[PDB]
């Protein structure tokens, strides 16, 4: 993903 | 036939001792074909199957870039998660992820996956419908809200519906002489006395691909659950798999026992016996 | 927070035959966290030139690795796999059995  | 393209990753923090370790791997079906290991001097995404070696320099450069971007993000996530769970700065923690696409027999997207775990426990996963997320706890619910705000589910679905499948198709063609071959198990039964009135029959399945297999023992056609040991399917190290199952039987009653093996490489289920 | 103790299996790549080159494997699986130490032993001594697979994991997120090296079985030599992991109090050694 694009940051947790 | 059905096929899958999957990427797996492990990021392990090493607080006080530098950057986390990132190890990423990619599979087509049960065959590994790429890796990225951050603990090399200049780490690169590298081939781990012959049929991907033909990809040109731009492929390897782009995949190395994607690996490095993922690592930057995993690093950020390890820090974020430590905060979410109010954990010490001192302990090592682990983030794992997996993602990919299944191509169905009708040549269309059968299933997509995107799942994460923190310290070995489910964290957040894309729903089977590929539209929404399932969060394991309140921390993951925070992640979920962020991913909803950036419409990440739709963006990842676009990868799954397009490029994931395009690349899978390409790999399956380029690697068709191995990827698209079902190698049946070579099977045999061994015999080892346990006492003066009992013996162990061990039914072996060797050299098979893909990994999926069933192997059971029957006595007079009845499924055996006592006096038995099975090992789980395990890699041989040559791209194939092994499995065995052993049952302890009364000496002289060996022929009442049958081993049953099913595998994609076997046109019919096999029934096997010890052959003295 | 869950830690899992490695399963340890030692076996050859192909059915063993004395005098016939082969590969000796130690497959460690079902463990967590990922740091693990694995040696293959020949008559109790650490073998060199042991390679291993790239770290991967199963559906329950537990890790597995295959360690392997060239060997040629014979009547005299005994082999084993020795494993250290945070879950283990001291190393765990599993002896090679020619029919397992
Ligand atoms: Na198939
Ligand atoms: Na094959
Ligand atoms: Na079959
Ligand atoms: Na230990």
């Amino acid at each position: 993903g694009g940051a947790i | 036939g059905s096929h899958s393209l999957r990427y797996f990753g492990t990021a392990v923090s090493r607080p006080g001792r530098g950057e986390p370790r990132f190890i990423y791997v990619g599979y087509v079906d049960d065959t590994q074909f790429v890796r990225f290991d951050s603990d090399a001097a200049s780490p690169r995404t590298e081939p781990r199957a012959p049929w991907v070696e033909q990809e040109g320099p731009e492929y390897w450069e782009e995949e190395t870039r994607r690996a490095k971007a993922r690592a930057q993000t995993d690093r950020a996530d390890l820090r974020t998660l430590r905060g979410y769970y109010n954990q010490s700065e001192a302990g090592s923690h682990t983030l794992q992820w997996m993602a990919g696409c299944d191509l169905g027999p009708n040549g269309r997207l059968l299933r997509g996956y995107h799942q994460s775990a923190y310290d070995g426990k489910d964290y957040i996963a894309l729903n089977e419908d590929l539209r929404s997320w399932i969060a394991a706890d309140m921390a993951a619910q925070n992640t979920q809200r962020k991913w909803e705000a950036t419409r990440y589910a739709e963006r990842f679905r676009a990868y799954l519906e397009g490029p994931c499948l395009e690349w899978l198709r390409r790999y399956l063609e380029n690697g068709k002489e191995t990827l698209q071959h079902a190698d049946p198990p070579k099977t045999h039964v061994t015999h080892h006395p346990v006492s003066d009135h009992e013996a162990t029959l061990r039914c072996w399945a060797l050299g098979f691909y893909p990994a999926e297999i069933t192997l059971t023992w029957q006595r007079d056609g009845e499924e055996q659950t006592q006096d038995i040991e099975f090992v789980e399917t395990r890699p041989a190290g040559d791209g194939t798999f092994q499995k065995w199952g052993a049952v302890v039987v009364p000496s002289g009653e060996e022929q009442r026992y049958t081993c049953h093996v099913q595998h994609e490489g076997l046109p019919e289920p096999l029934t096997l016996r010890w052959e003295p | 927070a869950i830690q899992r103790t490695p399963k340890i299996q030692v076996y050859s790549r192909h059915p063993p035959e004395n005098g016939k080159p082969n590969f000796l494997n130690c497959y460690v699986s079902g463990f967590h966290p990922s740091d693990i130490e694995v040696d293959l032993l020949k008559n109790g001594e650490k073998m060199g030139k042991v390679e291993h697979s790239d770290l991967s994991f199963s559906k329950d997120w537990s890790f597995y690795l295959l360690y392997y090296t060239e060997f040629t079985p014979n009547e005299k030599d005994e082999y084993a796999c020795r494993v250290n992991h945070v879950t283990l109090s001291g190393p765990r050694t599993v002896k090679w059995d020619r029919d397992m």
